[PDB]
RNA sequence: ACCGCCCCCCGGCCGGCGACCGGCCGCCGCCGGGCGCAUUUCCACCGCGGCGGUGCGCCGCGACCGGCUCCGGGACGGCU
RNA sequence: CUCCCCCCU
RNA sequence: CACGGCGCGUCGCGGCGCGCGCGAGCGAGCGCACGGGGUCGGCGGCGAUGUCGGCUACCCACCCGACCCGUCUUGAAACACGGACCAAGGAGU
RNA sequence: CCCAUACCCGGCCGUCGCUGGCAGUCGGCAGAGCGAGAAAGAGAGUGGCGCGGACGCUACGCCGCGACGAGUAGGAGGGCCGCUGCGGUGAGCCUUGAAGCCUAGGGCGCGG
C-alpha cells in the first residue's frame, strides 16, 4: 500500500471504505 | 583542532568574465537565468565557455 | 531548523518514531500494575505475619 | 448541535493517552459514527442615497514599515498561564515576609489568587499587615498551621480588588473587609497556646544561627 | 535600449553621490533617491515621478509619454492635484494601477506623495 | 521628543577600548595608530600572554547594527538643502549632519528645511 | 471554468495524505517488528547459555560484529601510518566517535591505532542515544541535523532504510548496507568525558582509557553524550 | 559591352514602429468648471476608549514556553 | 454532526 | 489490536491471505498542544537645582597578567650590535 | 573536587564550498504553488456588491544552508584607508569665515 505506484488503487479502496 | 589541509580548499575556476564591456555581461546574465532555470546543460557549457579569457577561446575557422 | 532532543522531547520523538508512544504507554501501565501488585502483595505478608 | 462530551482517556502522563488508538475507535462509537459527503452600508441623504464605504483606506502611510513576525506556538499571555503553588504552603499556614515594608514578620496566609499571588493576612490588630497580596517566592513557609477551612472569606476581593490605583486613604470597604475576615481569624489563632505573641514578634537571625540548619 | 544604458550609467552618473558606506541617485523622476535599475527614473521608457508642486500646497504627478522618447520638451506629461490626502492617494493609486503603467511603483508613489502632504502641513 | 527611528534594537559591541599600537606610550613619535608589528621578536606579533591585542576580523560588529549611532539611526553628511532631499524616503533609518564648512547663514536654512521633512540632524544648534 | 481544475487540486491533495498516512503506518509496524526481533534476540542468548550449563557445557556467543571507536588524542605528534588509519576511520578530531563492522581488516587497522582511541562493543541503548541525539546526516556533502524521516528516506531509500528505526536497525545488526548507511552517518562529535578519564596515554587493561574494553565503552558513552 | 555592390523611382510581399507614429473609433484613468447640498465628504479638538505596529527617561521584579547543561528524589524490570 | 446513564455546582 | 463498510469474494490456500465495482482516489467543522529558535492581552519605584544616563576617553585605587624594540641568528631580555628626545627629508625608480 | 585558546551547546565576524536560490513584482486583462522519499504535465482539446493587496532587484544586487579560521621567509586579493597633481562631474563649500593647528566634548569603523 504504501508504495506510491502500485499501491494507488489500494489507498482508494481504504479511503472509499472509511466513507 | 581538525586533522585536514587547505591547500586545495578554494578553487581557482572564474566566476565572472574578467572584462568589463556591458555588451558580453548582458549576455552572461541572460545566460546565468537560463542556466540556472533550465535543466539543459548546453546552457551551462555555453555560460563557461562565455566566461573564459581570449586565449582560452581561440578562434575557429570556416 | 533548531534540533530538539528526541530522547526529552516526546512529541517529537513520536515525529521521528511513532511507535514510541505505545511503547511508553505500555511500560508506564507495566510499571503501575507492577507496583500495585508489589504494594498488595507486601500488604498481605504483613497481615499473615501479625496473623 | 450535540452535548460536548468529556474526553474519553483520562491523561495517563502530560501528552500520553491511557487508551490506544483502537480503544478510542470503540469507545468513541465510531463504527456507527460514520460520515460521507459586509463592507459597505447603504444610506439615505437629504442627492438620494450613498452607498457609504466603512474600512475605508488610510490618509497617510509612513516612509517604511517592520515586516510580520514569524509564528511561534507555546508562547502564551500571562492572563493564561498555569498556575504553581508550593507544596508546604496550604491555606491557614505561617509565613515570613522576606522583602516587603514588612519584612519578617509573622503573617498568616488563607488563599492562592488567579494571578499566582498570595492572598495574605495577619490580623493587624496584633502584627499589623491588613489584607495584602505576596509573592509566594519571597516568603520562607514555616510548618506551623492553623485550621482555618472552616472560615468565608468575601468572593469579591480579588487582584482587581487589590489593584494600584493612579496621597493613599484607605477605605471603608477595606476596613470593613479586613474585620470581616478578622473576626472570624482572630479567635483560632488565639485558641492555641502562645501564638499571638508568636504573631506580634518578628523574625530575625542572630550570630551562631545559619538557615540551612534551623529547621522551619 | 534600457539595460544597456543602465550598465553604462550603473557607476559613472553626475546624479550619483557616494559616502558613509552609502549610495544615492539624484535625477528628478526618482522614488526613493536611490541608485537602483527600478527607481531610475531616465532609463525606462515608462516613468512615474512625485514632486512638491510650485506653489506651496500640492502635488505635482508627473508620467512619461510614449511616443516622444527622443524628444525631452515634450516627454512627461504633468499634473497636479490639491485635494485631501486620501483622495490625492487614492487619484494617484488609480492612476498608476488602472492604467497599468509600471505597477511595481505604486506603493513607492503613495509613500512619496503622503511625504510631501505631511511636510506641506504646518508645523506644531 | 525627538525622533525616533523604526527599529532600535540591542546594539553589542565585542570591544569598545581602541586597538593601540605596540609600544605608543614609551615614545612620543610613536603615534596612538595601529600598526601590525612585524618584529621576529615581537611579543605582540607572537600574541604573548598579557600584551597587546591584535586587531582581528573577529572583532567585527554584526551586520544589522554595524555604522549604527546610538540614537538608532546611521548617518549621512549633507553640505547644502538640496541634498536633504535625498534623505526623504530614507526617513526612518538615515540621519543628517551638517558639514563643518557650512556658514551658519546655510546652516540655519539647512535645519529648518530638515525640521520641515521630519529628518532628524543630529547637530542643529551648531552654530547657534 | 476551472470548477474541475478546483476538485482536481483537492483530489490531488487528498491522494498526498492518504499516501503520508500510509507511510507513517508503515514505519509504525516496522518499529513495532524491530522491537520484537530485539527481544527476541536477546532472549536468545540467555536461553542458549541456560541450555548450555544444563547440559554442563559452555555456550560462546559469537563474536562481536559491531564496534564503537572514539579517538582521545590530539592532533599534535602523530605518526604518519597513525595518522592515515586515523583519517580512513574518519576521526580527525578528538572526542570523535564512529561505528565500524569487523572482520580481520578493521582488526587489524584498529590495533595499528590502538594507543589513540578507545573502542569497545555498543549496546543497543548506547545505539538508540547515539543515533537519537547527536546523530547528523551528510546529505548533499553538508552535516544536516536529522530533524525529519525524510531527510533520512531520500539518502537511504535505494536501500530500503526510511526512518530512525531502520537506520538504528540497519546500524545495530550490520545490515547488507551497513556500509552506505555508516557513510551517510556523519562522524559523531560527543562531548567530554564527565567525570574524568582514568589514563589518556595508557591502555585499559593497565588501567588507562586507549585499546580495547568489551563493553565499558557503554558506560564511557553515558558520559560522553 | 559584361559582372559585383550601393543610392534613387515605381510595383508586390514579409516584419517592426517597445533604440522608430499620425488620424478615426471603443474602453479606462486623471485634471479644470457646473451640476450636486449634506444620515455623504473633509479639517481640527477631547476620551487617561479599543485594535495593530514600534518603543519604554532611568532603575527593577515576576510568570510560563523552548534550547543546552549540572544535580536530586521516587518507582519497575532482566541476567542473576 | 448517534443515543443513553451517573455525579458535582 | 495503526482491527473495523457492502459486495463481485477463489485474486485463494482452506475462512485468512488478497484481487474487481460501489458519481467512480473530494465529509466537514471547532478546540488543546512536549509540534519548522520568546512572549506576556504581567507588574513596581524614582524623578528640578539635586538628581538620572554617558562603553570609550581624564586622573586615581585594587586583583591577575606582564623582561625593550629593531636586527643577524639553531638559539635575544641578554654580559651581542644600533637607539638621549622632537620636527622635517629618507630608500625596488 | 579545581581549570587550557582542547571537546560539547549557543551568539557574532570573516573565508571557502553548495560553480546553491531569486528576472515570478506572472493582479477585476489576476488567482498568489513547485519541500515533496520515488526520472518525468495543478497538460490542451475530440467522440461513446465593495476596485483592493507590505519589503524587494546598487543582478558588480539580495537571500539560504554547511564546514572551517595558527603563522616567519614568501605569494595573492580587497581597501567608501591615506598624500600630491590632471580630465570629468557635484547650478559643491567658503570673509555670516577656507586651509592649518589645539582640545578632560559627541560618535563611527576589526583596522588603515
Ligand atoms: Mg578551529
Ligand atoms: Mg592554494
Ligand atoms: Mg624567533
Ligand atoms: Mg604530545
Ligand atoms: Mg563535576
Ligand atoms: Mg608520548
Ligand atoms: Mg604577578
Ligand atoms: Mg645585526
Ligand atoms: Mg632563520
Ligand atoms: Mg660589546
Ligand atoms: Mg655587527
Ligand atoms: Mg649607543
Ligand atoms: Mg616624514
Ligand atoms: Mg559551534
Ligand atoms: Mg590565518
Ligand atoms: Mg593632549
Amino acid at each position: 500500500i504504501a508504495h506510491p505506484k502500485l499501491g494507488r488503487r489500494a489507498r482508494a479502496r481504504i479511503a472509499r471504505g472509511l466513507r | 583542532g581538525v586533522d585536514i589541509r587547505h591547500n586545495k580548499d578554494r578553487k581557482v575556476r572564474r566566476k565572472e568574465p574578467k572584462s568589463q564591456d556591458i555588451y558580453l555581461r548582458l549576455l552572461v546574465k541572460l545566460y546565468r537565468f537560463l542556466a540556472r532555470r533550465t535543466n539543459s546543460t548546453f546552457n551551462q557549457v555555453v555560460l563557461k565557455r562565455l566566461f573564459m579569457s581570449r586565449t582560452n577561446r581561440p578562434p575557429l575557422s570556416l | 531548523v533548531l534540533k530538539k532532543n528526541p530522547l526529552k522531547n516526546l512529541r517529537i520523538m513520536l515525529k521521528l518514531n511513532p511507535y514510541a508512544k505505545t511503547m511508553r504507554r505500555n511500560t508506564i501501565l507495566r510499571q503501575a500494575r507492577n507496583h500495585k501488585l508489589r504494594v498488595e502483595r507486601a500488604a498481605a505478608a504483613l497481615a499473615a505475619k501479625s496473623d | 448541535k450535540g452535548k460536548p462530551h468529556c474526553s474519553r482517556n483520562p491523561v495517563l502522563v502530560r501528552g500520553i493517552g491511557r487508551y490506544s488508538r483502537s480503544a478510542m475507535y470503540s469507545r468513541k462509537a465510531l463504527y456507527k459514527r460514520k460520515y460521507a459527503a459586509l463592507a459597505t452600508v447603504t444610506k439615505p441623504v437629504g442627492g438620494g442615497t450613498r452607498v457609504v464605504k466603512l474600512r475605508k483606506m488610510p490618509r497617510y502611510y509612513p516612509t517604511e514599515d517592520v515586516p510580520r513576525k514569524l509564528l511561534s506556538h507555546g508562547k502564551k499571555p500571562f492572563s493564561q498561564h498555569v498556575r504553581k503553588l508550593r507544596a508546604s504552603i496550604t491555606p491557614g499556614t505561617i509565613l515570613i515576609i522576606l522583602t516587603g515594608r514588612h519584612r519578617g514578620k509573622r503573617v498568616v496566609f488563607l488563599k492562592q489568587l488567579s494571578s499566582g499571588l498570595l492572598l495574605v493576612t495577619g490580623p493587624l490588630s496584633l502584627n499589623r499587615v491588613p489584607l495584602r497580596r505576596t509573592h509566594q517566592k519571597f516568603v520562607i513557609a514555616t510548618s506551623t498551621k492553623i485550621d482555618i477551612s472552616g472560615v468565608k472569606i468575601p468572593k469579591h476581593l480579588t487582584d482587581a480588588y487589590f489593584k494600584k490605583k493612579k496621597k493613599y486613604e484607605i477605605t471603608e470597604q477595606r476596613k470593613v473587609d479586613q474585620k470581616a475576615v478578622d473576626s472570624q481569624i482572630l479567635p483560632k489563632i488565639k485558641a492555641v497556646p502562645q501564638l499571638q505573641g508568636y504573631l506580634r514578634s518578628v523574625f530575625a537571625l542572630t550570630n551562631g544561627v545559619y538557615p540551612h540548619k534551623l529547621v522551619f | 535600449s534600457a539595460h544597456l544604458q543602465w550598465m553604462v550609467v550603473r557607476n559613472c552618473s553626475s546624479f550619483l553621490i557616494k559616502r558613509n558606506k552609502q549610495t544615492y541617485s539624484t535625477e528628478p523622476n526618482n522614488l526613493k533617491a536611490r541608485n537602483s535599475f527600478r527607481y531610475n527614473g531616465l532609463i525606462h521608457r515608462k516613468t512615474v515621478g512625485v514632486e512638491p508642486a510650485a506653489d506651496g500646497k500640492g502635488v505635482v504627478v508627473v508620467m512619461k509619454r510614449r511616443s516622444g522618447q527622443r524628444k525631452p520638451a515634450t516627454s512627461y506629461v504633468r499634473t497636479t492635484i490639491n485635494k485631501n490626502a486620501r483622495a490625492t492617494l487614492s487619484s494617484i493609486r488609480h492612476m498608476i494601477r488602472k492604467n497599468k503603467y509600471h505597477p511595481d511603483l505604486r506603493m513607492a508613489a503613495i509613500r512619496r506623495a503622503s511625504a510631501i502632504l505631511r511636510s506641506q502641513k504646518p508645523v506644531m | 521628543a525627538a525622533l525616533r527611528p523604526l527599529v532600535k534594537p540591542k546594539i553589542v559591541k565585542k570591544r569598545t577600548k581602541k586597538f593601540i599600537r605596540h609600544q605608543s606610550d614609551r615614545y612620543v613619535k610613536i603615534k596612538r595608530n595601529w600598526r601590525k608589528p612585524r618584529g621576529i621578536d615581537n611579543r605582540v606579533r607572537r600574541r604573548f600572554k598579557g600584551q597587546i591585542l591584535m586587531p582581528n576580523i573577529g572583532y567585527g560588529s554584526n551586520k544589522k547594527t554595524k555604522h549604527m549611532l546610538p540614537s538608532g539611526f546611521r548617518k549621512f553628511l549633507v553640505h547644502n538643502v538640496k541634498e536633504l532631499e535625498v534623505l526623504l524616503m530614507c526617513n526612518k533609518s538615515y540621519c543628517a549632519e551638517i558639514a563643518h564648512n557650512v556658514s551658519s547663514k546655510n546652516r540655519k536654512a539647512i535645519v529648518e528645511r530638515a525640521a520641515q521633512l521630519a529628518i532628524r540632524v543630529t547637530n542643529p544648534n551648531a552654530r547657534l | 471554468n476551472f470548477a474541475e481544475l478546483k476538485i482536481k487540486r483537492l483530489r490531488k491533495k487528498f491522494a498526498q495524505k492518504m499516501l503520508r498516512k500510509a507511510r507513517r503506518k508503515l514505519i509504525y509496524e516496522k518499529a513495532k517488528h524491530y522491537h520484537k526481533e530485539y527481544r527476541q534476540m536477546y532472549r536468545t542468548e540467555i536461553r542458549m547459555a541456560r541450555m548450555a550449563r544444563k547440559a554442563g557445557n559452555f555456550y560462546v556467543p559469537a563474536e562481536p560484529k559491531l564496534a564503537f571507536v572514539i579517538r582521545i588524542r590530539g592532533i599534535n605528534g602523530v605518526s604518519p601510518k597513525v595518522r592515515k588509519v586515523l583519517q580512513l576511520l574518519r576521526l580527525r578530531q578528538i572526542f570523535n566517535g564512529t561505528f565500524v563492522k569487523l572482520n580481520k581488516a578493521s582488526i587489524n587497522m584498529l590495533r595499528i591505532v590502538e594507543p589513540y582511541i578507545a573502542w569497545g562493543y555498543p549496546n543497543l541503548k548506547s545505539v538508540n542515544e547515539l543515533i537519537y541525539k547527536r546523530g547528523y546526516g551528510k546529505i548533499n556533502k553538508k552535516r544536516i541535523a536529522l530533524t525529519d524521516n525524510t531527510l533520512i528516506a531520500r539518502s537511504l531509500g535505494k536501500y530500503n532504510i526510511i526512518c530512525m528505526e531502520d537506520l538504528i536497525h540497519e546500524i545495530y545488526t550490520v545490515g547488507k548496507h551497513f556500509k552506505e548507511a555508516n557513510n551517510f552517518l556523519w562522524p559523531f562529535k560527543l562531548s567530554s568525558p564527565r567525570g574524568g578519564m582514568k589514563k589518556k596515554t595508557t591502555h585499559f587493561v593497565e588501567g588507562g582509557d586507549a585499546g580495547n574494553r568489551e563493553d565499558q565503552i557503554n558506560r564511557l558513552i553515558r558520559r560522553m553524550n
